[PDB]
């Protein structure tokens, strides 16, 4: 496997989905890995499926629960297929639309439709099935750092660039994107993530290590936490009807947060970036964390 | 044909990738030397440790690929202008890494992006760079044609893209190069790489880049249209655009995936070469003058040196010149001589400055075709040029021609003269003494006498060339005033340089002068409108001469002579270059002084704004009588 | 083969014999641009006012003829230096004349003659000539290598030839050459046409004309001795002397009538060729540098500068020394662990200035040959080369290898080292400040440790070499102390020069250095006895090392490892040149300084005449530490 | 105190004036080399070959006094950036034939005029002479503070003197300074004169000449107020301008005929003196620091 771990996502099952890059060295590709046995990670013995990319991935998602959604450096947005033993993993689609890298992706409510955000500046509309691009956009200014699919609606999702945009959509409406001011024009927008229960309210993280919480009724900053040292680049809501909101930062270390963003627990144990942090849907007090130290940390949360 | 190179920002073997952009007819690659995603710490711990190696290694190609093939690419991430003090710190040390290894790598170009008003410290780390260790390494600056917020879909609910009108605005891509082209103090290891979008935007904010060192153009695959066939075009206006760059001879650069799949990435590359066969080939000018362009040279002297003789050679060689003063002598014999007195009356014809006696040719031939006689005279001051005067007066003219090795002003002529025939022009006319030349020679002129040319004059209008104005900066030298290489014109193919205004004339000179109070000292003062913002740099100079009646010769581009290749445009600059705006109105004023022994040119700009006076007292340029 | 040209004066028709010589195999031609016996006068009438023309016409020939193919002569009538006033004026008109008509060809070269003491007047004409309108025109001074008057039969009853010994005599008609080369300033566009005779002298007359600049050779027809079939041959001394010319890379011009009658004018040129074919082929150390023949560069820093990736490619591009240290570490190693320890027993082995990892590899393979165990580390404050040690340390070393990105001075080693191996050597050993970074580097060295190399030394002779030094004064750049490039070394492929005087060492230093008063700055005294009448330019360096017992490195000429072409030698010069009589003894002063930041070399020579003070307080060159 | 000068058109008499501006007080005078009416022609005949001589000798003083105490004028008539050519050319000979003049005499500092938007050719002919020869001569660019068009009275019926704010304008005065001080290429021996009118602008239009090299500023006796003694004052607006000058160390010179013909030329310049001496004395850091005025001295370095 590739030294640099960028994505951990749990499938409903137990099973833990992991993708990984190799960002120095001869080779620069990516490699998928399916693990129904979680302690066993990140150890490509003991794995249950395998399989090797050309180029590395940047985000990845699951689309159910055999299809796994690639962002690649190739500008490639790829759709791979779990085997009927789910053993193998084979490419399913591999569309170039975008021109930059894919930085990001999200699918959306409904399961069939996806949204991918590049370093082109642009971020596309996808639709699973007929493997076409319906819409996109060209809304930024900078390059696209996160989309987050709205939970509840398949028209709605979130974005955010360098250009200091944060953009809620809406596909239904003629001018799609709408500016949400939050305060006042702070620091960089890095990292999304929709509240599990309210579709009114959203989180998001900056480049300064601020996590602030946002209701787009009021369309102002309601809450803003300092938790990081340095930047903020993921922020995951736990599946419990008292959501823990787990952060990520470039500081290394992880964070847990409750309603009033106040600091719960706090994991020092990776020595380098940390990318990606799930939890565990068979203990939803269990979240596994990756990074680029190969480290793939089980935290128990109180 | 076209030099080319592929961006890509995706690299997973470098040795699989290089080969395949080398059997899709690039020329070069243009590759991040670190992985673009892979950001790196240098202050905080624990990233700061963390285990190398940090990038692939350099044994992975020959030094030659390194030298000739690779273009360095600054890794996205790094932000020096980050209004964050730890990444601004943090992108300081990353950007000099990659620049210190791109340089360690011996790469011929690096490229740096400028999306951005303030690219202040971003500036300020590569001129540290540059002066630290002098290389030959190369600096592309990515500047977009269309800034990203003005190319932006109206989509946005809340913040719609203003439909009005905004001239100095559409233009702020160029501001942002020419800020950071300040800041750098004109490095001459910094150029622009000039990306295009989809939409083109207004021709003033195209026509800016004139005058501006681009080596570069990006092109991405988004702005391909597709054929009904499926292969990439271009539209018209983008094909226009394609054909202005080419002139520049810029290296073209595709980015982007490729999104005409049926195909291969030959395609676009192709469509490139089809545009660029299919251009009308080149004309027995500019076949001459393209290694010329923009080749700054000092300006002849013949009076005060002795020109070489390849440089007769490269006078002779213009047939369109000589046909034109064949023809004027010919009118002039006709009208001077009567047909009842063709035997009777000859005419006593001088060439003054005959140079190897492609003049003397010339008489001799219109003589022939007016059927007149002629007493030819070959005067001239060049003692190896009257050896080859007498060679020829020795092999073929015999005693028809007299050749007479001294100086017009000094020679006592034994009879005096019906017509005068001289070439002793410049390129900025009368910059060669032809005036006080022909003034001494006036004497031995008779009271009815003719002056082949009878008229020239001048012209003068304002240029903006950021280009050749770090050309002539680059020209100082040891043992001088560190800034005379601005006070002295040169002879120039002009090329890659934004005209300004139309040429006005400036000064003008009539032979023979029957003036009482002979003074060829001048003044002249010169308003030229501006329709654009721009930066002046210099003025360039022409010259429209009457040899006789409606024959005439120019280098004007207005009324040019067709496929004469005798004179190139002159150019006389300024030292601190002068930023103009729409509408302003640039005076120049330009002075012609001279002494017993000197002639000069002095010159200050006096609107929109003051310069010094140039070359005052011919301190830095004089022309020896 | 051999470039060759022939030289005639008697030029018929200048077509016809251009290709005779041509299909004679001759590469150029030298002639007269005037006919040699058409005096000329340039004050007196009525001769001044002769009818030209004065010579053939510039016609004849087209500019690239001219330009590559003619070289001119002075006419053998002109005496600028006659005691009689009317002929030196008129010898003054007509030498101007001739070298403008030359200079109006663009002819390449222009040879004039030195054949008396007294040039003055001829070099006071040909200066004034270079300094108006200077063109790229190049001067070869014709000087005999033995007079003609030291040469003339012993036929004269009143006049005889003294038998006696004269050594500085012998030697005249060098000084010709250089006092003319003086009062010319060391014009770079004045050089050697140095004519053979006959009678070759003494082995210190000839080497007098090493280290200048002998562009041509002349050889007569009459010095050619007659082979058995009738072919022309030259003496064994003769073609020793056109050994060494050949070295030179010297043009050979043929002068004289055909005396072997019976062949063709081939078969002089055709000897020449056969010499140069029969050569002992090029060495592969000759072969790689002979491009850097007098090819003047900046030493390089390791220290302050990061070195570029292709400098540590020709690093690496030497097998005989990575042998050589690899060797001295099996030695090491064998003499440090006893045979009943090798598998007991692992050494700590510590690669100071790794680069890229040869003397890593070296390291291994002197391990393996041994049959012991070693720990290595690879320390090396480049980053950029550490990305390839790292490359290489994942690929292929593993965990044996511990790679180390720091410098050597700071970095606070986990375990003592037994060895540590470094090259951190210049040109003259110490110039790259290896004794402090090895000082530096001491304290984690173990009590009974050794350092490969152990030992080093540095070496310095005096030189002679007018062209060395006119390079050396040719890098004068705006912006410093006119006199700056004389105050600074330079590595060079030293080549046309003269040693005067066996090397002396001047510096050495030892590692470890138990020393408690450690000091590295150096005042050595060095005394050169001089055997020759000749000039000093400066000091040539070079160095040993003793890495291990008898396994040495050497670029000193006489004891120069054989096939290594890692160093040049390296240049002291000096800004005034010494005369320097047979006998007279070159006492030479040298110092080592340094402060907290800098170190640097000071010099001057106090014998046979004391000069300035080189470099005082490294104001033109200083080692960053 | 003061150093000053006394500024004359009209010299009858070189050493009685020369003596009688002694007796007066002051330390320098300004006076034409050439007599201010005397025009010359250098092109046309007949008048170009006017018998000499064309001015007084260099005789009449000693060369100390040419050195210290005569500051030469340009003669009003010379006019290098008229609109005719003849004119043109003709004063550009008039001009360095007086400047030449000057030169000769070894005068310490020489006047001309700035009173136009356009003097782009003077610059040109002073630039020429200053580069032509190098000596230590010194020129003094005499410039209103307020132009004459705008210090006009309103009493042309058909052409009014307007009443409107224009901030940029009324600060023309300086920029004809501005672009005649950059043609010449910032010269270290061309300085201002700044000549001081009845009305005073507004302050930004004073303090535009702040950190400009300011020699000499000119007072006339025509804006100097009565005294009920009958003695010549100035309003508090000029005495704050006065004050500021003096800060600058500037030579003020006198200018105009006596119009308190009750007294003597000794009043104008009592009256500066009085002001001179009725400022508050130097403290002891001004006392220490008044040379080090505009001293530029490297930094040091302790470490
Ligand atoms: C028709 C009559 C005529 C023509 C001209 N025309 C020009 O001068 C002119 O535009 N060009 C530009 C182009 C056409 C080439 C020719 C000539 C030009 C200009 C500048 C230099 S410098 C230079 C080097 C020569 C070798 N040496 C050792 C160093 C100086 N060679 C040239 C040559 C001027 N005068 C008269 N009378
Ligand atoms: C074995 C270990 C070793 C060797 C040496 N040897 C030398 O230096 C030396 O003799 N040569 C001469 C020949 C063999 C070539 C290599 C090297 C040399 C010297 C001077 C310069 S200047 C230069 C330019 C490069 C491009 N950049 C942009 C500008 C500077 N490149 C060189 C290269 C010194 N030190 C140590 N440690
Ligand atoms: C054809 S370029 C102009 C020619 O006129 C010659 N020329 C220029 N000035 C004079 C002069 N005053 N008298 C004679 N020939 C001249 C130059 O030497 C050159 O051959
Ligand atoms: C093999 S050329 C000398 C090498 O030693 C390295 N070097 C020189 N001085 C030091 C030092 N003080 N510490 C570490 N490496 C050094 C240089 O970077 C270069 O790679
Ligand atoms: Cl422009
Ligand atoms: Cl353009
Ligand atoms: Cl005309
Ligand atoms: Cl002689
Ligand atoms: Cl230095
Ligand atoms: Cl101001
Ligand atoms: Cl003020």
């Amino acid at each position: 496997m590739e030294r640099q771990l960028e994505a951990a996502r749990y499938r409903s099952d137990g099973a833990l989905l992991l993708g990984a890059s190799s960002l120095s060295g001869r080779c620069w590709a990516g490699s998928l890995w399916l693990f129904k046995d979680p302690c066993a990670a990140p150890n490509e013995g003991f794995c249950s499926a395998g399989v090797q990319t050309e180029a590395g991935v940047a985000d990845l998602t699951w689309v159910g629960e055999r299809g796994i959604l690639v962002a690649s450096d190739s500008g490639a947005v790829e759709l791979w297929e779990l085997d009927e033993n789910e053993t193998l993993i084979v490419s399913k689609f591999c569309k170039y639309e975008h021109d930059d890298i894919v930085s990001t992706v999200s699918v959306l409510s409904s399961g069939t439709q996806a949204v991918s955000g590049s370093k082109d500046i642009c971020i596309k509309v996808w639709d699973l099935a007929q493997q076409v691009v319906l819409s996109s956009y060209r809304a930024h200014a900078a390059q696209v750092t996160c989309v987050a699919a709205s939970p509840h609606k398949d028209s709605v999702f979130l974005s955010c660039s360098e250009d200091n945009r944060i953009l809620l959509w809406d596909t239904r409406c003629p001018k799609p994107a709408s500016q949400i001011g939050c305060s006042a024009p702070g620091y960089l927008p890095t990292s999304l993530a929709w509240h599990p229960q309210q579709s009114e309210v959203f989180v998001f993280g900056d480049e300064n290590g601020t996590v602030s919480l946002v209701d787009t009724k009021s369309t102002s900053c309601v809450l803003s936490s300092a938790v990081h040292s340095q930047c903020v680049t993921g922020l995951v809501f736990s599946p419990h009807s008292v959501p823990f909101l787990a952060s990520l930062s470039e500081d290394c270390s992880l964070a847990v947060l409750d309603s009033s963003l106040s600091e719960l627990f706090r994991s020092q144990a990776h020595r380098d970036f940390v990318r990606d942090a799930t939890w565990s849907p068979l203990n939803h007090s269990l979240l596994t964390t990756v990074g680029w130290d190969h480290q793939v940390v089980h935290h128990v949360v109180p | 044909r076209v030099s080319s190179g592929r961006d890509l920002n995706c690299v997973p073997e470098i040795a699989d990738t290089l080969g395949a952009v080398a059997k899709q007819g690039f020329d070069f690659l243009c590759m991040p030397v670190f992985h673009p995603r892979f950001k790196r710490e240098f202050i905080q711990e624990p990233a700061k440790n963390r285990p190398g190696p940090q990038t692939r290694s350099d044994l992975l190609l020959s030094g030659r690929d390194w030298n000739t093939l690779i273009v360095g690419k600054l890794s996205p991430w790094i932000r020096p202008d980050s209004k964050v003090e730890k990444i601004r710190r943090n992108s300081e040390a990353a950007m000099l890494q990659e620049l210190n290894f791109g340089a360690y790598l011996g790469l011929p170009a690096f490229l740096l992006p400028l999306n951005q008003e303030d690219n202040t410290n971003l500036a300020r780390v590569l001129t540290n760079h540059i002066h630290t260790g002098h290389h030959s390494s190369m600096f592309w600056m990515r500047v977009p044609l269309v800034a990203p917020e003005d190319l932006r879909d109206d989509i946005i609910e809340n913040a719609p893209t203003t439909h009005t009108e905004e001239y100095s605005g559409e233009e702020k891509t160029w501001m942002w190069w020419h800020n950071f082209r300040t800041l750098c103090d004109y490095s001459k290891r910094i150029a622009v790489a000039l990306e295009i979008g989809a939409d083109l935007p207004s021709n003033h904010v195209i026509d800016r880049w004139l005058g501006e060192p681009i080596k570069a153009a990006i092109l991405p695959t988004s702005i391909f249209l597709t054929n009904k066939k499926g292969f990439p075009v271009l539209s018209k206006m983008h094909q226009r655009l394609i054909f202005r760059l080419l002139k520049l001879e810029v290296q073209f650069i595709i980015t982007g995936t490729n999104h005409h799949s049926e195909k291969e990435f030959c395609s676009y590359l192709q469509y490139l070469e089809y545009l660029s066969q299919n251009r009308p080939p080149p004309n027995a000018y500019e076949l001459f003058a393209k290694g010329y362009e923009d080749y700054l040279q000092s300006p002849l002297q013949p009076l005060m040196d002795n020109l070489e003789s390849q440089t007769y050679e490269v006078f002779e060689k213009d047939p369109i010149k000589y046909s034109q003063y064949q023809q004027a002598i010919y009118k002039c014999l006709l009208d001077r001589v009567p047909e009842e007195e063709k035997d009777t009356n000859v005419q006593v014809l001088m060439v003054l400055g005959a140079g190897r006696g492609p003049l003397v040719n010339a008489s001799l031939r219109a003589a022939k075709q007016a059927d007149r006689r002629i007493k030819l005279y070959a005067v001239e001051k060049n003692p190896n040029a009257v050896v080859t005067l007498e060679n020829w007066q020795f092999e073929e003219w015999g005693s028809q021609v007299t050749v007479v090795s001294s100086d017009m002003r000094e020679w006592v002529a034994p009879e005096k003269a019906d017509i005068i025939v001289s070439e002793l022009l410049g390129s900025f006319a009368d910059n060669e003494l032809s005036p006080e030349c022909l003034d001494g020679a006036q004497h031995f002129l008779k009271d009815d006498g003719v002056s082949i040319p009878g008229e020239y004059t001048s012209f003068l209008a304002p240029i903006s060339s950021s280009k050749l104005y770090n050309e002539v900066r680059a020209c100082r030298e040891k043992d001088r005033d560190p800034e005379a290489q601005f006070e002295m014109p040169y002879v120039v193919r002009l090329h890659n340089f934004h005209q300004l205004s139309a040429p006005q004339p400036c000064f003008t000179f009539s032979h023979p002068n029957r003036d009482p109070m002979i003074d060829n000292n001048r003044y002249c003062t010169l308003e030229f409108p501006v329709e654009v913002n721009t930066v002046l740099h210099g003025f360039a100079g022409y010259f429209e001469t009457v040899l006789y009646q409606d024959i005439t010769l120019s280098i004007r581009p207005e009324t040019h002579s067709p496929g004469m290749f005798s004179w190139f445009p002159i150019l006389f600059p300024i030292k601190q270059p002068i930023t103009v705006r729409e509408g302003q109105t640039i005076c120049v004023r330009f002075w012609r002084c001279s002494n017993s022994k000197k002639v000069w040119y002095e010159w200050a700009v006096t609107a929109p704004v003051c310069s010094a006076i140039h070359n005052p007292t011919g301190r830095s340029y004089t022309i020896g009588l």
